């Protein structure tokens, strides 16, 4: 009927803490925006099901 | 500003519908810096 929601944050997946990383990942634009918006979608699902 | 900024922020819009919303996961950072190496006094001898 249902399975596991989850939720992932691309920043701390990614970039674990280091600024660096944030400042690089930031040149890809909404791709962790939009990774989101798919795992939240996924999420809400499991509760209409 | 405020949690209500960081939502019309994350949405992109000046306006909220109901609900709730996901934002910027917290993480408490560094209260002071370590160091922990080998305690040693003498200098290499790149002289030699
Ligand atoms: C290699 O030697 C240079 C200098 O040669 C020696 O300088 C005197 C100290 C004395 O030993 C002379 O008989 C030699 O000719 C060293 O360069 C010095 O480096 C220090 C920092 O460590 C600096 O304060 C000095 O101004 C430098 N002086 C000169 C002339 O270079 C260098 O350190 C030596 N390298 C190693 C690995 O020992």
């Amino acid at each position: 009927v249902s399975m596991t929601k989850t939720s992932v944050d691309c920043t701390m997946y990614i970039c674990g803490d280091s600024t660096e990383c944030s400042n690089l990942l930031l040149q890809y634009g909404s791709f962790c925006t939009q990774l989101n918006r798919a795992l939240t979608g996924i999420a809400v699902e499991q509760d209409k099901n | 500003l405020d949690p209500l900024s960081e939502t019309k922020c994350t949405l992109k819009s000046f306006t909220v519908e109901k609900g709730i919303y996901q934002t910027s996961n917290f993480r408490v950072q560094p209260t002071e810096s370590i160091v922990r190496f080998p305690n040693i006094t003498n200098l290499c001898p790149f002289g030699e």
